[PDB]
């Protein structure tokens, strides 16, 4: 009773087998504004199931040489979906998410996966264009993943929201964060809160003969969202 | 004061008819009862396990 | 004095088990307010069919619903509001001229089996005890309503049955007579549950006859004494010629029902009277087909 | 605890490792005669153990082609045992049964068997011959499955007392059903209360080098046996 | 008057879960006597990162 | 007894009427409560005035 688990938000509902328990980044629940945290003026948009819904993006492949990808989650989500709109209508967004990687394979398969996530992503190289800093639907991938292509070692990443997709024991991790900035609201547009990474520590390796195609899908949620600042359509 | 042979008859609902003759199985259908049981075909399983739990334990 | 053996034996016990019970319901279920939920433990939506259960899943447990009232009644569902609906089930022939009833009178088979849409219905339990209510349209093959005075007499299992349209049998001293004219207007009769059964039985899976079963005589399989009521009789009351061709059509309602056994729908054509037997040489889909599984 | 279980009649006693639960016909179990439902007078032989025990009668075997089998219960056990003895004596017959249909294999086979009661089990071809209505021991088999030999659609069967043995979970089925016919008692040498019938809806499919030899056996115990009307001795 | 759903609603909630409280640490945690043990079903050292 | 299906169900109006039926739709429509209310329709402003008063203030 601590594999199996059904996380069920909006209209959408997601299931598993082998899962290895939710983690709460730091232990903290996503909460709305206060009335003294805000200082807009205007109550916001709490749309809820519209947005606060699961949506399944992107898929990746991986390989015996993948090295890894990543995600910017404010800005991943945009231009699809209800949420995309108010994020592109408003000015001022708000909220936490739900993040479920799954990736299943056989019992005779072996590897290990860290999902972990990493609070204002920034990255190196003399300046990363607006392609890598913000790849949204599909992501991007990691080049130099031992040091998160922003000169920090990934051996110390465990030091914040993570989970492990060891094939030999889950085929999926979960995590749950709140809404993390030094304000309490702020367009999505241009500024994403945090990223996902997805490295594989472990070489996925198999014997021939067993199917090579072992896709890791990404799929998430948004949590109490609110967006005020209403005004034209932007989109970046 | 009639009599009682109307098939449903010693029949655990209760059906409110009308009838003019001296046999009660020449009245009408009328007004019956709304009683159902979907387990008696949904799950008519020995052990009960619901939603929340897992079927197969 | 006691064996003990013979105290705790429970052999006797005449009170079914049951372990499921009748609840009221008028209204179909109401939907009621349902939050967001994740967690591990909880697998509402994770079922196991291979155990022979309908997923108790609820729709709350799957999505974010919200409340709602069900004024939506029942009632039209039910066995008696669904049976309980006049139906061809008999047609009767007595032409002037051919060679299929002359003589001017005609003995009828009490079976119902004989047309499709009554037949579908009542073929979907296994068993059924009730009450019925008998109309007869007589009529002439164009729709001409003749002045003709006919006598409709039922005759059970072992009675005399009427030979000829004249046959002493039609005295009906003791049998049930109607007579009508076919300017009147059809008969109404009242039928109570008769037979030695608890139940009609729609299928009766074994032999009657109960001797060796020979391939002459597997005629036999699937005829149950049970719903043999004996045959209907009607001709017209004269020693000469009718003088009109006649057609009477006789319809069939259901009173105070009680079905049991539930089995699957009818899928093939109907070929033979009181006979499962379908097309072989043909057989087609339940329903319609497509031309992929993935396009509409 | 839900999978394994044990079932324990007269003399005889099954296992099970995998087992999906038990079904009980209609949610009734066998119950003996009550003293208004019956009208032989005369007290009945309840013999019990000697007849209300499990027997291991006939076993087919299942390919990536079988089409499917059946049997009718009143007459299957006839001949066999002391019960056969008690159907062939007496006249009326009264009884409920507890039907296992065992089906094992390795976790690397795949296969769905659907196993259903249907009361009444008449079929159509323009008539069947007593070697086709009553195929006691070692059954009949189907040749239109998709129409059960009687021109209604199996897809709706599920609409009675049945059970599932996937391979890949379950390996074995168990139903328990009561009496079921219009009167109290019926001779079960020329009437069938029921049938049973065992077909694969999803094509028994293994690569090769796994035992191919893949047997499915059928096991039977009476409950609450009653005969009445004591006789000379009757076959059919 | 109320569609039930809006008062179900959490949503407005200023207050996080928090699931985890700070407590004095002044000094490091004292080691506590300990004797031997075998037993099944307590597995201390096995665990899943 | 009798069904309680004739449209005009719930309706806070009171219909008296004759029904020989289960079904109280084939009952006749009968006398019925005499109610009105013009302003829906002729008034139906947020504010009111009165004739005494001008329209426009
Ligand atoms: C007097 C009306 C009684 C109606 C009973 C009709 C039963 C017909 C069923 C025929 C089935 C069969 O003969 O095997
Ligand atoms: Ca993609
Ligand atoms: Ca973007
Ligand atoms: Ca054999
Ligand atoms: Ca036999």
């Amino acid at each position: 009773s601590d594999r199996v688990a059904q996380l069920t938000i909006g209209n959408s509902t997601i299931t598993t087998q082998e899962a290895a328990n939710i983690i709460v980044g730091y232990g903290e629940w996503p909460s709305y504004c206060s009335d003294d945290d805000a200082t807009a003026v205007d109550k916001p948009t709490r749309p809820d199931v519209s947005v606060n819904r699961f949506y399944t993006l992107d898929t990746k492949l991986w390989e015996k040489s993948s090295k890894g990808w990543y995600w910017k989650f404010p800005d991943v989500l945009t231009e699809t979906g209800v949420f995309g709109q108010n994020a592109q209508f408003h000015y001022l967004y708000r909220s936490g998410f739900c993040i479920h990687v799954q990736c299943n394979a056989s019992k005779f398969h072996q590897g290990a996966l860290l999902v972990a996530i990493l609070p204002e992503y920034v990255i190196g190289t003399s300046h990363p264009p607006y392609k890598q800093t913000q790849p949204g639907a599909d992501g991007f991938e990691l080049q130099h993943p031992y040091v998160l292509d922003a000169g920090i070692p990934i051996s110390q990443l465990t030091v914040c929201p993570h989970q492990w997709i060891n094939l030999r024991t889950n085929n999926c991790a979960t995590i749950i964060v709140p809404y993390m900035n030094t304000l309490p609201f702020d367009s999505a547009l241009n500024h994403c809160n945090f990223g996902l990474l997805v490295v594989p520590i472990s070489p996925l390796d198999f014997d021939q003969g067993a199917t090579p195609v072992i896709p890791i899908t990404i799929t998430l949620a948004p949590m109490c969202s609110e967006f005020a600042g209403l005004r034209q359509a932007v989109t970046q | 004061h009639e009599n009682s042979n109307s098939a449903t008859e010693g029949s655990t609902i209760n059906y409110t008819t009308i009838n003019y003759y001296k046999d009660s199985y020449a009245a009408t259908a009328g007004k019956q009862s709304l009683k159902q049981d979907p387990d008696k075909f949904a799950n008519p399983v020995k052990d009960i396990f619901t939603e929340m739990a897992a079927p197969l334990k | 004095d006691r064996v003990a053996d013979v105290i705790e034996s429970s052999i006797g016990d005449s009170v079914s088990r049951a372990l499921t019970q009748a609840l009221p319901a008028p209204t179909g279920q109401n939907t009621q307010v349902s939050s967001h939920r994740l967690d591990t433990g909880e697998v509402p939506a994770l079922q196991a069919a291979e155990i022979g259960a309908s997923s108790n899943t609820s729709d709350e447990s799957m999505i974010e619903t919200r409340c709602v009232l069900n004024s939506h009644s029942t009632a039209e569902t039910t066995l008696d509001s669904f049976f309980s609906r006049a139906g061809l089930v008999g047609e009767i022939d007595l032409p002037l001229e051919g060679t299929t009833n002359p003589n001017g009178y005609a003995n009828w088979d009490i079976d119902i089996t004989g047309y499709a849409q009554m037949r579908r219905k009542v073929e979907l339990f296994t068993y059924m005890r009730f009450d019925a209510e008998f109309t007869f349209v007589a009529c002439t093959p164009t729709g001409q309503v003749v002045p003709q005075l006919l006598q409709y007499m039922f005759v059970p299992p072992g009675a005399p049955k009427p030979e000829s349209r004249e046959s002493l049998a039609w005295q009906t001293a003791t049998n049930p007579s109607v007579f009508v004219k076919l300017t009147d207007p059809p008969a109404q009769v009242s039928v109570p549950f008769m037979s030695p059964a608890s139940a009609y039985q729609w299928f009766y899976d074994g032999y009657p006859t109960f001797g060796e079963h020979k391939q002459e005589k597997d005629l036999e399989y699937g005829a149950c004494p049970n719903n043999m009521m004996g045959t209907f009789s009607v001709r017209n009351v004269g020693s000469s010629k009718s003088k009109y061709p006649l057609v009477v059509r006789i319809y069939m309602r259901m009173k105070h029902v009680r079905a049991w056994i539930p089995r699957p729908m009818r899928n093939q054509n109907y070929l033979f009277k009181a006979n499962p037997n379908y097309a072989g040489n043909s057989i087609k889909p339940t329903g319609t087909s497509r031309t992929a599984i993935t396009t509409l």
